[PDB]
């Protein structure tokens, strides 16, 4: 009923990247799969159906596989227009209608790695004052352009209130994002600290605020 | 040859409804099924619904069971999604495909569908105090529409200011953080003034930013 | 694209006689799954479209005599015919179909031996009814001659004429295999006026010197 | 006496990759390098056994399987393969002995308009197991709803055609295949070579 | 049994496009290759492509991509071809070509149509002049007299030449056209005769031009 894809894959211009789609056998298992590759604004355009098979127009570097319940896109000579998103998709025997995976964000590399720099602000004064509570977490300077943001407070994962804008490129081509924790002035001041973590290429940077 | 050119995307009202065309060309139209698939912002591809060549068989994801009809005019080569009982989360870029051998090998331009309750509005900005260099700055909050312009100090302050791009909240308001690095010996002297205006609502706001006692 | 060039242009065969026409592709048309080449023979009489004489390089068409036999393989080709016959005079072209696009050799015209003759040279001068027209046409024929090549040129005054003059040659007669031409020399009825002397210089084998035909405009 | 992998090799038509060709090798003398010594194949790849000394060697039984594939497509003409020929229409075990040849037949099997004799199977539920062969024609259903014998939406004709036409890129041109067993019983050895 | 059978000439001014029709009886017409394959005056030949009348499937020449379309009706057993943008070196006869087999490119063509003239021209229909090329004292050579006439400034092709209504034929030499720089075309025909023959024999040339339905009979005089 899901299909599982990472968020984020990269490789050197020329050298070649497999990004996965992981399913189970009610859909990967038994019915045939389709990748699709997204330049963001433009609209999907099929790369491979029926697992491996390519459209005319899409070139051989571009090759599809399957395993028991996971499915691979790999492609070859990589080219900075390879930047996209790219889905994967499938059907499931229990659904009248396809399935898609949550896609995966390529980036061809231009420039080192770089972990981004994370700033966490409390709630303010007048916020508060005004029954009102967001904490403001700012991710700049991270490459390439690709973060998960996971809240906590006093080490409990915190899923709602939460709002996180897509990476945007800076001025030195590297990215910046921004995540807001929405409370209420009591839950607030209910815990003792609150956490903004985000992910970047496997490693984990942390920030936190405390209402003392 | 092959062309998909859809239409009518628009501003909705939660519980409205609003319907989206798709013209076609360069192939048969009637030979083949069609779907609509569609995409949130920052979110991946959903399958909608879909329609065989003929009309005779439909197809909807239980997401809008009930409330979407699909439908075609095989003599006009055009497509329809007809939408009722719209919510916010039907807020998403919408796409007509064609269907080929188990996937969606011709894809149109997509059509964005809007479903907001956003009365023009003004943002409430708060202080982001600071706590050998020191950050501060601007919490610009539920604000509709774009854009936001932030200044600092009537635009004598450029070094270290970095204005957050906005996010987009469920409620259809826009949110967003300027952040400037300024020196730490420079606080407690220095006086750091945010200036933000949102024209669309004739709204202008300067806001000191001091430390926290 | 496959180049086909046909060797001789042109072939002279007694009755009887063996012909041997060459084709040459650029490329190599002969494929190891089936070990075939991929080679046609065909003859064209005047007026008529192609006839499949060989295909596949060897194999003789349905209908088609003993007399003709395609050998080769890879870029060179021949095709022979062991004993001319009289029906054996025309044009014949090799061409591929192993590639697109499928291309023909320039072809070989085969034609009768016969003994060298030289022409009977004759000059016309432009009727009065042509000259009331405001042009003047000069005709000079060179009549049952062999072999075909012969050169015409036009003397005005013993001025060497160039551009002015068109050609035309019948095919081999029937009964005596020879040629026969016609060299068209065309000028305005005011430039005819201007001069006297019109010539016709005809060079040709079985001339051991040019023979010229003249008259003077009156 | 002479086994006749003439009549294999040089067939006037080939089978459909789906519907693939067998024939038994049995009781006969195989020249293996009448076959390997050729310039002819573009391929001529042997496992468990070495393409040298074949002529020395003996076997229970030769089973020739023969069909048509694209060009890039005869890489899954191997143990160890995956894709929509290895997983869909023929399958070599992973412990295979024989070998596997192929050669380009433009010439032979394309057309222009494309030839539709040349099928392939394009859709199936599960992967086929070593020398399984499948020429079911049932719709195939992706999705829970049920087809009933009509293409549509999710429903599709399990077979599709090459469609080889000779203005194609090799890698889409079709290719003659034969894939030579070679069985080792605990029985009399009856396909024997040369020397 | 097997034949082809073309339309008839056409005449094109440039620009426009011609379509010829090649109707196939004799076998079955959805089991062999139709080739088109065309000839320029004085040239050789020049393959244009196929087309596959079991689907109706074909392949161009790269030289014409673009402008010609090949199409068949089976019902009819008729196969089409349509040449656009047309230029004055499309002159030519277009010849339909039946070929042996459907496979790869044929395996030669066993059955040729009749051919179909095309002249592409900015030509209007014109009949000709005819001109006499008189026999005279200094050009008689060796009691053979050599007399013709001139059939110039026509279009367009073809034209026919007798002489006497066809009681003289042993002798006569009628020499293809050349087309002038005017855009007509001009040919002369020949003949000997004994000079005896002068003042006894008349003769008649007989120059008739259906196109634009010209008959002409020229006396040639000895001069
Ligand atoms: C498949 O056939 C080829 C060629 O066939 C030869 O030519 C045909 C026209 C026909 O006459 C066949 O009987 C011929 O054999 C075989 O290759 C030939 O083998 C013979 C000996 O058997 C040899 O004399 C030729 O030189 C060979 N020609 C070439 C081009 O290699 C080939 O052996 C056959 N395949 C098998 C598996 O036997």
């Amino acid at each position: 009923s899901v299909l599982t894809q990472p968020p984020s894959a990269s490789g050197t211009p020329g050298q070649s990247v497999s990004i996965s789609c992981s399913g189970t056998y009610s859909n990967i298992g038994s019915n045939p799969v389709n990748w699709y590759q997204q330049v963001p604004g433009t609209a999907p355009k099929l790369l491979i159906y029926a697992n491996d098979q390519r459209p005319s127009g899409v070139p051989d570097r571009f090759s599809g596989s399957k395993s028991a319940t996971s499915a691979f896109l790999a492609i070859g000579g990589l080219q900075s227009e390879d930047d996209a998103d790219y889905y994967c998709s499938t059907w499931d025997d229990s659904l009248p209608g396809p399935l898609f995976g949550g896609g995966t964000k390529l980036t061809v590399l231009g420039q080192p790695k770089a972990n981004p720099t994370v700033t966490l602000f409390p709630p303010s004064s007048e916020e508060l004052q005004a029954n009102k509570a967001t904490l403001v977490c700012l991710i700049s300077d991270f490459y390439p352009g690709a973060v998960t943001v996971a809240w906590k407070a006093d080490g409990s994962p915190v899923k709602a209130g939460v709002e996180t804008t897509k990476p945007s490129k800076q001025s030195n081509n590297k990215y910046a994002a921004s995540s807001y924790l929405s409370l209420t002035p009591e839950q607030w001041k209910s815990h003792r600290s609150y956490s903004c973590q985000v992910t970047h290429e496997g490693s984990t940077v942390e920030k936190t605020v405390a209402p003392t | 040859e092959v062309q998909l050119l859809e239409s009518g995307g628009g501003l909705v009202q939660p519980g409205g409804s609003l319907r989206l065309s798709c013209a076609a060309s360069g192939f048969t139209f009637s030979r083949f099924a069609m779907t609509w698939v569609r995409q949130a912002p920052g979110k991946g591809l959903e399958w909608v619904s879909a329609i065989s060549g003929s009309g005779g068989s439909t197809y909807y994801a239980d997401s809008v069971k009930g409330r979407f009809t699909i439908s075609r005019d095989n003599s006009k080569n055009t497509l329809y999604l007809q939408m009722n009982s719209l919510r916010a989360e039907d807020t998403a870029v919408y796409y007509c495909a064609k269907v080929g051998w188990g996937a969606f090998d011709i894809w149109g331009q997509g059509t964005m569908v809007t479903v907001s309750s956003a009365s023009t509005k003004g943002p409430s900005v708060f202080p982001l105090a600071p706590s050998g260099t020191a950050a501060l700055g601007c919490l610009v909050k539920d604000y509709f529409p774009e854009p936001v312009t932030v200044s600092w100090n009537s635009g004598a302050l450029t070094s270290g200011v970095h204005t957050f791009p906005a996010v987009l909240q469920s409620s259809g308001l826009y949110s967003l953080s300027s952040v400037v690095t300024v020196p730490s010996s420079s606080l407690g002297t220095q006086t750091y003034i945010c200036n933000v205006n949102h024209k669309p609502s004739n709204t202008k706001v300067d806001k000191k930013v001091e430390p926290k006692s | 694209d496959i180049v086909m060039t046909q060797s001789p242009v042109s072939l002279a065969v007694s009755l009887g006689e063996r012909a041997t026409i060459k084709c040459k592709s650029s490329q190599s048309v002969l494929y190891s799954s089936n070990n075939k080449n991929y080679l046609g023979w065909y003859q064209q009489k005047p007026g008529q479209p192609l006839r499949l004489l060989i295909y596949w390089a060897s194999t003789r068409e349905s209908g088609v005599p003993d007399r003709f036999s395609g050998s080769g393989s890879g870029t060179d080709f021949t095709l022979t015919i062991s004993s001319l016959q009289a029906e054996d005079v025309a044009v014949y072209y090799c061409h591929q179909y192993s590639t697109t696009p499928l291309t023909f050799g320039g072809g070989t015209k085969v034609e009768i031996k016969r003994t060298v003759a030289a022409p009977s040279v004759f000059i016309f001068p432009p009727s009065d009814e042509q000259l009331k027209s405001g042009t003047a046409s000069v005709v000079c024929l060179l009549n049952n001659f062999y072999p075909r090549e012969a050169k015409v040129q036009w003397k005005v005054d013993n001025a060497l004429q160039s551009g002015n003059s068109q050609e035309s040659v019948t095919e081999q007669d029937s009964k005596d295999s020879t040629y026969s031409l016609s060299s068209t020399l065309t000028l305005s009825k005011a430039d005819y006026e201007k001069h006297k002397v019109y010539a016709c210089e005809v060079t040709h084998q079985g001339l051991s010197s040019p023979v010229t035909k003249s008259f003077n405009r009156g | 006496n002479l086994c006749p992998f003439g009549e294999v090799f040089n067939a006037t038509r080939f089978a459909s990759v789906y519907a693939w060709n067998r024939k038994r090798i049995s009781n006969c003398v195989a020249d293996y390098s009448v076959l390997y010594n050729s310039a002819s194949f573009s391929t001529f790849k042997c496992y468990g056994v070495s393409p040298t000394k074949l002529n020395d060697l003996c076997f229970t039984n030769v089973y020739a399987d023969s069909f048509v594939i694209r060009g890039d497509e005869v890489r899954q003409i191997a143990p160890g393969q995956t894709g929509k020929i290895a997983d869909y229409n023929y399958k070599l075990p992973d412990d295979f002995t024989g070998c596997v040849i192929a050669w380009n037949s433009n010439n032979l099997d394309s057309k222009v308009g494309g030839n539709y004799n040349y099928l392939y199977r394009l859709f199936r539920k599960s992967n086929l197991k070593p020398f399984e062969r499948d020429i079911s024609t049932e719709i195939y259903q992706a999705g829970s709803t049920p087809c009933n014998g009509v293409e549509g939406f999710n429903c599709y004709f399990p077979l599709q055609s090459y469609g080889f036409q000779p203005t194609n890129g090799v890698g889409y041109q079709p290719y003659r295949v034969v894939v030579l067993s070679f069985e080792l019983l605990h029985a009399p050895a009856t396909v024997c070579g040369p020397g």
